[PDB]
C-alpha cells in the first residue's frame, strides 16, 4: 500500500528491520527538559534544568532529581505521563529489592530489570513505549555508576552522557572535558556547562536542581545549594 | 501481492506467506557479528557489544553474553533492547528444566523450549516479531559440547560452527572453512574467534570496548561458565593482533 | 485500516482469505510421501535441510507423534529450511495424543489425530488474529485395530484417506506420479513398500540417499528409522528405472 | 497543518507519531480551549485558593446546582479546566483513587500525592489502544499539614510538575504572566489577601471582570475540617473590594 | 601528602611573608617529592597540590632557584599517570602566562613536555601544553621557533581529531603570523579553530583567545571593522577574569578598530567603563592620543605619542605592527593636501601646512620619491620639493619599443630556415 502502516506499528514489524518507534521516542527526549550525568568516579551528579522563575514550582515534595529509593536518583527527559508510571513501578520494585536483600538496588542490576519492563511497550502493540530516557545514578558496593536507559527498553553503560535539548553537543562536550576518575565538586561544575549550552534563556536565580550521590548517599539539594555551585562556574 | 495484508500479526499476509520475518533476519546483518566455536575442552562464544563509545561504566561484563545457567549461556545478535525480557526467560527456563530433570540441560532442549514463546508471538497476541538470532551454547553429556542456533521466527538447527550477523551469507561459510574438527584447543579456537570476528566486521583494529568474549569450559566434569573482562579479552585480541598487523600495508 | 486489509471479509471468493491462502502453500521446501502397506504403513523425506554439519536428530521432518502415528510435512514460505512452524504444531499434535492414551487407552488411531489436526487449524480460523496453519501432513500409521490407514491433512482442514498420497515440490505433481507406481501388488509386498516412497523423491532427487530418510513403523510399535545408509542401497538400483518413464 | 502526522496507526490505535509524542496527547491540550474555562490558582500560606468562571450561561440554570468544584477527598478540593466531557470523566476517576489511597494511608492526602497519582491514570488512558487521554485539568488545592497551603495542577496527558502558583484555560499563557508578577513580589498571605491576588490577576487577562454569582471560588482554610465552595454570599464581598483595592 | 598543607602551603607564605632565601630549603622538600611520589587520589587533594605549585612559580618574584623547581612540574605530571593528569594541565597554563616563573627556564621545559605528552598520555593534556610553549617563544620573539613546533604537532595528526585545546595552539600560531604581517597561513588555521568553537565546550579562558585572533585577521589585514571589533568586545570580558597581560591587549585592540575607521565617537565610548579602568594603563592614552592625531590631520602629533609610549607598545610583537601599518597610510594621507599645486613647492611651507616638524618631513619625502608615493623629486641642492607634472605623450615612444621587440624574436627564427639557401 505504501509504507505507512507498515513501519509505525509495533503490533507487527518494521520492514526496515529495526523500529521506527523507538527513534521516535529519543525526539520527545529532544523536546524535552536538557539533562546531564556524569560519574566523577567520587559520586555521580544529575542536575537539569527546574522552571521556577519567579518560584512557580514547589520544591518541598516535588522534584526534577528525585529519590527512587535510600542512595538511587533518576534525572530524565521527555514525556511526563510516561515518566510517573516508570517512578513509581521503579520504587516498587526497589522496595522489593531492599525487603528481600536489605540492600538498595545498585543502578547496574536495576536498568536490566527496569529495560525488561520499558522492552514489554515496545513488543506490545497499541501501546507505545516509554517516552523517557533516564539517568540513573546510584553508589552501592563502594562504587558510583550511571548508567543511561533508551526508550526501546535497553541499558546502556557510560560514565558520562547528555540527553534533552541537543544531545549531540552534550556528549561531544562530555567526552572533551571529562577525565576518569575526578573530584564529585569539580564535576557539578562542569555539569551546570553541560547543561548551559542548550539551556534555553539563561538561568535566573535559581533555574536548575542538582542532586548528588555519594558516600553517605543520594540527596536532591535544597535551591541554595544549588546556587552555590553555580556562580562558581555557570 | 501488491499491498500487504499486514499493518498487525492479529491480521495476516495477503500471501499467508511472513514477510516480517525476512527484514527480521536483515536486521541480524544490520547488527554486529556473533560466532561461536566448538572446542574439546569447552565452547566459547565471541560477539560485538553495541557500545563501542569510551565512556562505559564497567560494571557488567555482559551486555549481550549472558549466562543464563550453571551449564548453558547465550549471546545475542540484533537489538539489545529484545534481550533484556528474553535473557530472564531463559533464566527460569533453564532452572525449570534442572528442577525436574537435574542433569546438565541439553542445548536442544534449551532451545525447543524458547521457540514456543517466539511462533506464538508471531502468529497472534499482536506482538511484534523479534528481531534477534540467539546463539546458545552449553554442554551436555550425551553427545558433547554444543551450539544451537536459533531464528526470530522459532527456526532452530544444532551446529558445531555457525555464525550470523555483518552478511551471514560470508560469515558463516567463512567461520566453517577456518574451523577444524578434533584438531581444536580452547586457547586456539579463541585467537581464531577474534581473527573471524575482525574479517567479517570493517574494523581492522578491534578492541574490548568493541568486543565481548565469554568461555565456557568444563573443569572437573563440571560446567562454569564466565563472560570474560576487558584485560583478559584484551589478551586473546594481541594475540590476534600480530597476523592482522601484517595484512595491513 | 482496509476492507481487504483485515482479518475479517468473506470476499467475493467465497471462501475467508487467510484460508484460502495457506492452501496455496503446500508445494516447495521438503517433500512428504507416504504409502500404504500391510506390514508397514512407511513415509519417506527428502530434504531434512542438512549441510552434513548440522545435526539431524534436531531437524525432524519425520517424527512420531504415537507410538503406532507419525507425520511427515513440506510447506512454502519466506526463509528456507523453517523448522518452526512445523514444529509448534508436532508439540501441541503429540502431547495431545499422549493425553488420549491417558484418557482412553491403547495406541490412538491414525484417523482421530488426523481429525483432531484438521479440527485444530480449522477453529483457529474462528479464534481472534489466528490464521490457519499452511501445513499438510502425511498422516502414516496402523491402527489399533491393525488396519492400515493413510490420511493427509489439508490447510483449511477437510481431510481424506487415500492408498497412496504425496505432498511438496509442486503437490498435484508428486500425487501424479505416485498414481503410475501405486499398485495392489505394491501394498502386499515388504520390499517395494519402500520403493514406493522413493520413486516419488526421486523426481526432485538431490544429494544421495543419505539426504533421504525414511521409516517403516508397525502395528502397536514405535518408530523405526532406517539408517541414512540402508536407503541409498534402494535409490541406485531404482533411479535408473525412474529415468525411463518421465 | 497541525502537530504530528496523519499517517500510520497514532489514531486508529495509539502507536507513536514522529514527534515522539502520541497524535491524541498533542490535540489533548487544544482540548482545553475548546472549553473556554479560564482559571487561575495562588497559594498562600493560611489557604489554597482557586479561582475559575463557574460557566452559568443563564440565570434559568440554578447557580447552585452548576458547579464545577468538587469534593475530591476529605476536604482537598479541586477545580476543573476545559472540555467539561472529559472534566466530569476525570473528576469521578480522582475521586476512586482518592477513597482508596485515604484508607491505606490512613490519613487525609497530600495535595501533591494525589495529583501524582492522578497523572499515573491519565497514562493508562493514553496507552490503552481502545481509549485516548483526557482533554482537561484539574488543579488542586489544599494545604498539607506540613508544608502549608499547595496549588497543583496535572496537564491532559498526565504530565505532572510541581506548582506554588499556577493558571490554565484558554488563556493560560496570559494568566501564569499576570500571576508571576505577583508571586515575585510576594504579598503576606491571610484569607482575604490570597483570594484578592487570584481574582484580581483572573480579571486584568480577560477584562470584563466577574459577576457575584458567575464564579465560584474555592478555598481550603485552615478553620474548616472539609473543603468549602465560598458561593454568592462571599464572593460579592471581595468583588466590590477590587474595584477600591487599586 | 602536601598539596595545600604541610610543607608546600608552608612554601607559599614563605615567599610572601619574608625573603626568597627563607623559600629555598622549604623548595628541596617539595621537589623530592614530586619525583615518583605522588598524590594519587582524584579527590580533592591531587588537583590542588599540582596547583599550589602553580601559585607558588607564578607567585613570582622570580629568581633562577624558582626556575629549578619548574623543571619538577613534568615529574609531578608523569607521577599522576592517569585520565585526570590532563585536566589538572590545561587549569595550570594561564598561572604561568599572567605571571612567569621564567621565561629562559620555561619554554625549555616545555619542549621536553611534548614528547612525554604524545606517548603516556592522551592527546587532549598534549593539545594544552603546545598552546603554552607557543605563546611563550612568541613573547621571546623567537616568531620561527614559535611556528616551527607548533606546525609539528598539527602535521602528526588532524586525521580525524579537533577539540578545543586543539584549536588554541592554533589561534596562538595565527596570532605568530599575523605580527609578520601574513593573512594566508593565518586564515586557513581561522577556519578549523571557529568550526569547533562555535557550540560551547570551553573554560572562559579558551573563548577569550578565538575572539581576540578572529579579530586580528578581520581589523588590519581583511579591512572590516565591524567585524573585527565584535569579537574583541567578548576576548576583553573573557580575558580579564583569569588573565592580567592578555586583557591589556585586548582592549587597546578594541580602540584600534576604530582608529582605522576614522570615528572619534567610539573610541572614547570604549576608553569608558564595561570593565575597561583596570587593565586601561598608559597604552589607552597612547591609542586615544593618535586616534585624535589620524582625526585632526597631524603627522606631528604621531611621531610624538609612539616615542614616548613605546616599550610597551613594542612589546606585543602585534600590536607594534598594527601601528606602523596606521603610521605608513597617515603620513600619505596627509602629503596629499599639501603637495598639489605641484610644481616648486618650497619644502618649507608645505611642511607648516603638513602639520609636521622641518628635520621630519626632509626625511619623509625622502623615502617617500623611492617608493614613488607621490611621484615628484626632491631636490636636495637648492631646498625645493618639485613635483612632477603632466609630460607630454610617452605613448610614442613605447608603441615602438613593443614593435621592435616583437621583430627580434622573430629574426631569430627566420635566421634559421634561411640557412638552407646558403
Amino acid at each position: 500500500m505504501a509504507e505507512r502502516g507498515y513501519s509505525f506499528s509495533l503490533t507487527t514489524f518494521s520492514p526496515s528491520g529495526k523500529l521506527v518507534q523507538i527513534e521516535y521516542a529519543l525526539a520527545a527526549v529532544a523536546g524535552g527538559a536538557p539533562s546531564v550525568g556524569i560519574k566523577a568516579a567520587n559520586g555521580v551528579v544529575l542536575a537539569t534544568e527546574k522552571k521556577q522563575k519567579s518560584i512557580l514550582y514547589d520544591e518541598r515534595s516535588v522534584h526534577k532529581v528525585e529519590p527512587i529509593t535510600k542512595h538511587i536518583g533518576l534525572v530524565y527527559s521527555g514525556m511526563g505521563p510516561d515518566y510517573r508510571v516508570l517512578v513509581h513501578r521503579a520504587r516498587k520494585l526497589a522496595q522489593q529489592y531492599y525487603l528481600v536483600y536489605q540492600e538498595p538496588i545498585p543502578t547496574a542490576q536495576l536498568v536490566q530489570r527496569v529495560a525488561s519492563v520499558m522492552q514489554e511497550y515496545t513488543q506490545s502493540g497499541g501501546v507505545r513505549p516509554f517516552g523517557v530516557s533516564l539517568l540513573i545514578c546510584g553508589w552501592n558496593e563502594g562504587r558510583p555508576y550511571l548508567f543511561q536507559s533508551d526508550p526501546s527498553g535497553a541499558y546502556f553503560a557510560w560514565k558520562a552522557t547528555a540527553m534533552g535539548k541537543n544531545y549531540v553537543n552534550g556528549k561531544t562536550f562530555l567526552e572533551k572535558r571529562y577525565n576518569e576518575d575526578l573530584e564529585l565538586e569539580d564535576a557539578i561544575h562542569t555539569a551546570i556547562l553541560t547543561l548551559k549550552e542548550s539551556f534555553e534563556g539563561q538561568m535566573t536565580e535559581d533555574n536548575i536542581e542538582v542532586g548528588i550521590c555519594n558516600e553517605a548517599g543520594f540527596r536532591r539539594l535544597t535551591p541554595t545549594e544549588v546556587r552555590d555551585y553555580l556562580a562558581a562556574i555557570a | 501481492m501488491s499491498r500487504r495484508y499486514d499493518s498487525r500479526t492479529t491480521i495476516f499476509s495477503p500471501e499467508g506467506r511472513l514477510y516480517q520475518v525476512e527484514y527480521a533476519m536483515e536486521a541480524i546483518g544490520h547488527a554486529g557479528t556473533c560466532l561461536g566455536i566448538l572446542a574439546n575442552d569447552g565452547v566459547l562464544l565471541a560477539a560485538e557489544r553495541r557500545n563501542i563509545h569510551k565512556l562505559l561504566d564497567e560494571v557488567f561484563f555482559s551486555e549481550k553474553i549472558y549466562k543464563l545457567n550453571e551449564d548453558m549461556a547465550c549471546s545475542v545478535a540484533g537489538i539489545t533492547s529484545d534481550a533484556n525480557v528474553l535473557t530472564n526467560e531463559l533464566r527460569l527456563i533453564a532452572q525449570r528444566y534442572l528442577l525436574q530433570y537435574q542433569e546438565p540441560i541439553p542445548c536442544e532442549q534449551l532451545v525447543t523450549a524458547l521457540c514456543d514463546i517466539k511462533q506464538a508471538y508471531t502468529q497472534f497476541g499482536g506482538k511484534r516479531p523479534f528481531g534477534v538470532s540467539l546463539l546458545y551454547i552449553g554442554w551436555d553429556k550425551h553427545y558433547g559440547f554444543q551450539l544451537y542456533q536459533s531464528d526470530p521466527s522459532g527456526n532452530y538447527g544444532g551446529w558445531k560452527a555457525t555464525c550470523i550477523g555483518n552478511n551471514s551469507a560470508a560469515a558463516v561459510s567463512m567461520l566453517k572453512q577456518d574451523y577444524k574438527e578434533g584438531e581444536m584447543t580452547l586457547k586456539s579456537a579463541l585467537a581464531l574467534a577474534v581473527k573471524v570476528l575482525n574479517k567479517t566486521m570493517d574494523v581492522s583494529k578491534l578492541s574490548a570496548e568493541k568486543v565481548e568474549i565469554a568461555t565456557l569450559t568444563r573443569e572437573n566434569g563440571k560446567t562454569v561458565i564466565r563472560v570474560l573482562k576487558q584485560k583478559e579479552v584484551e589478551q586473546l585480541i594481541k594475540k590476534h593482533e600480530e597476523e592482522e598487523a601484517k595484512a595491513e600495508r | 485500516m482496509s476492507y481487504d486489509r483485515a482479518i475479517t471479509v468473506f470476499s467475493p471468493d467465497g471462501h475467508l482469505f487467510q484460508v484460502e491462502y495457506a492452501q496455496e502453500a503446500v508445494k516447495k521446501g521438503s517433500t512428504a510421501v507416504g504409502v500404504r502397506g500391510r506390514d508397514i504403513v512407511v513415509l519417506g523425506v527428502e530434504k531434512k535441510s542438512v549441510a552434513k554439519l548440522q545435526d539431524e536428530r534436531t531437524v525432524r521432518k519425520i517424527c512420531a507423534l504415537d507410538d503406532n502415528v507419525c507425520m511427515a510435512f513440506a510447506v512454502v514460505a519466506s526463509v528456507s529450511g523453517l523448522t518452526a512452524d512445523a514444529r509448534i504444531v508436532i508439540n501441541r499434535a503429540r502431547v495431545e495424543c499422549q493425553s488420549h492414551r491417558l484418557t482412553v487407552g491403547d495406541p490412538v488411531t491414525v484417523e482421530y489425530i488426523t481429525r483432531y489436526i484438521a479440527s485444530l487449524k480449522q477453529r483457529y480460523t474462528q479464534s481472534n488474529g489466528r490464521r490457519p496453519f499452511g501445513i499438510s501432513a502425511l498422516i502414516v500409521g496402523f491402527d489399533f485395530d491393525g488396519t492400515p490407514r493413510l490420511y493427509q491433512t489439508d490447510p483449511s482442514g477437510t481431510y481424506h484417506a487415500w492408498k497412496a498420497n504425496a505432498i511438496g515440490r509442486g503437490a498435484k505433481s508428486v500425487r501424479e506420479f505416485l498414481e503410475k507406481n501405486y499398485t495392489d501388488d505394491a501394498i502386499e509386498t515388504d520390499d517395494l513398500t519402500i520403493k514406493l516412497v522413493i520413486k516419488a523423491l526421486l523426481e526432485v532427487v538431490q544429494s544421495g540417499g543419505k539426504n533421504i530418510e525414511l521409516a517403516v513403523m508397525r502395528r502397536d510399535q514405535p518408530l523405526k528409522i532406517l539408517s541414512p545408509e540402508e536407503i541409498e542401497k534402494y535409490v541406485a538400483e531404482i533411479e535408473k528405472e525412474k529415468e525411463e518413464n518421465e | 497543518m497541525s502537530r504530528g502526522s496523519s499517517a500510520g496507526f497514532d489514531r486508529h490505535i495509539t502507536i507513536f507519531s514522529p514527534e515522539g509524542r502520541l497524535y491524541q496527547v498533542e490535540y489533548a491540550f487544544k482540548a482545553i480551549n475548546q472549553g473556554g474555562l479560564t482559571s487561575v490558582a495562588v497559594r498562600g500560606k493560611d489557604c489554597a485558593v482557586i479561582v475559575t468562571q463557574k460557566k452559568v450561561p443563564d440565570k434559568l440554570l440554578d447557580s447552585s446546582t452548576v458547579t464545577h468544584l468538587f469534593k475530591i477527598t476529605e476536604n482537598i478540593g479541586c477545580v476543573m479546566t476545559g472540555m467539561t466531557a472529559d472534566s466530569r470523566s476525570q473528576v469521578q476517576r480522582a475521586r476512586y483513587e482518592a477513597a482508596n489511597w485515604k484508607y491505606k494511608y490512613g490519613y487525609e492526602i497530600p495535595v501533591d500525592m494525589l495529583c501524582k497519582r492522578i497523572a499515573d491514570i491519565s497514562q493508562v488512558y493514553t496507552q490503552n489502544a481502545e481509549m485516548r487521554p483526557l482533554g482537561c485539568c484539574m488543579i488542586l488545592i489544599g494545604i498539607d499539614e506540613e508544608q502549608g497551603p499547595q496549588v497543583y495542577k496535572c496537564d491532559p496527558a498526565g504530565y505532572y510538575c510541581g506548582f506554588k502558583a499556577t493558571a490554565a484555560g484558554v488563556k493560560q499563557t496570559e494568566s501564569t504572566s499576570f500571576l508571576e508578577k505577583k508571586v515575585k513580589k510576594k504579598f503576606d498571605w491571610t484569607f482575604e489577601q490570597t483570594v484578592e491576588t487570584a481574582i484580581t490577576c483572573l480579571s486584568t487577562v480577560l477584562s470584563i471582570d466577574f459577576k457575584p454569582s458567575e464564579i465560584e471560588v474555592g478555598v481550603v482554610t485552615v478553620e474548616n475540617p472539609k473543603f468549602r465552595i465560598l458561593t454568592e454570599a462571599e464572593i460579592d464581598a471581595h468583588l466590590v473590594a477590587l474595584a477600591e483595592r487599586d | 601528602m602536601a598539596a595545600a598543607a604541610v610543607v608546600e602551603f608552608q612554601r607559599a607564605q614563605s615567599l610572601l611573608s619574608t625573603d626568597r632565601e627563607a623559600s629555598i630549603d622549604i623548595l628541596h622538600s617539595i621537589v623530592k617529592r614530586d619525583i615518583q611520589e605522588n598524590d594519587e587520589e582524584a579527590v580533592q587533594v591531587k588537583e590542588q597540590s599540582i596547583l599550589e605549585l602553580g601559585s607558588l612559580l607564578a607567585k613570582t618574584g622570580q629568581a633562577a632557584e624558582l626556575g629549578g623547581l619548574l623543571k619538577y612540574v613534568r615529574p609531578f605530571l608523569n607521577s599522576i599517570s592517569k585520565a585526570k593528569a590532563a585536566r589538572l594541565v590545561r587549569s595550570l597554563l594561564d598561572l604561568f602566562l599572567d605571571m612567569e616563573a621564567a621565561t629562559g627556564q620555561e619554554v625549555e621545559l616545555c619542549l621536553e613536555c611534548i614528547e612525554w605528552a604524545k606517548s603516556e598520555k592522551r592527546t587532549f593534556l598534549r593539545q594544552a601544553l603546545e598552546a603554552r610553549l607557543v605563546s611563550l617563544y612568541f613573547d621571546t620573539k623567537r616568531y620561527q621557533e614559535a611556528l616551527h613546533l607548533g606546525s609539528q604537532l598539527l602535521r602528526e595528526l588532524k586525521k580525524m581529531d579537533d577539540k578545543a585545546l586543539l584549536v588554541e595552539v592554533q589561534l596562538l600560531e595565527s596570532k605568530t603570523y599575523h605580527a609578520l604581517s601574513n593573512l594566508p597561513k593565518a586564515r586557513a588555521a581561522l577556519t578549523s579553530a571557529r568550526t569547533t568553537a562555535n557550540a560551547i565546550y570551553c573554560p572562559p579562558k579558551l573563548q577569550a583567545t578565538l575572539d581576540m585572533q578572529s579579530g586580528i585577521i578581520h581589523a588590519a589585514e581583511e579591512k572590516d571593522w565591524k567585524t573585527a571589533y565584535s569579537y574583541f568586545y567578548e576576548a576583553f570580558e573573557g580575558y580579564d577574569s583569569i588573565d592580567s597581560p592578555k586583557a591589556i591587549t585586548s582592549l587597546k585592540y578594541m580602540l584600534l578598530c576604530k582608529i582605522m575607521l576614522n570615528t572619534p565617537e567610539d573610541v572614547q565610548a570604549l576608553v569608558s567603563g564595561k570593565l575597561a579602568l583596570r587593565y586601561a594603563g598608559r597604552q589607552t592614552e597612547a591609542l586615544k592620543c593618535v586616534a585624535q592625531a589620524s582625526k585632526n590631520r597631524s603627522l606631528a602629533d604621531f611621531e610624538k605619542a609612539l616615542t614616548d609610549y613605546r616599550a610597551e607598545l613594542r612589546d606585543d610583537p602585534i600590536i607594534s605592527t598594527h601601528l606602523a601599518k596606521l603610521y605608513d597610510n597617515l603620513l600619505e594621507q596627509n602629503l596629499i593636501r599639501v603637495i598639489e599645486p605641484f610644481s616648486r613647492v618650497q619644502i618649507e611651507h608645505i611642511s607648516s601646512l603638513i602639520k609636521l616638524s622641518k628635520a621630519d618631513v626632509e626625511r619623509k619625502l625622502s623615502q617617500m620619491i623611492l617608493d614613488k608615493k607621490f611621484h615628484g623629486i626632491l631636490d636636495q641642492g637648492e631646498g625645493v620639493l618639485i613635483i612632477f607634472d603632466e609630460p607630454p605623450v610617452d605613448k610614442t615612444y613605447e608603441a615602438a619599443l613593443e614593435t621592435i621587440q616583437n621583430m627580434s624574436k622573430v629574426v631569430d627564427s627566420l635566421y634559421n630556415k634561411a640557412k638552407k639557401l646558403t
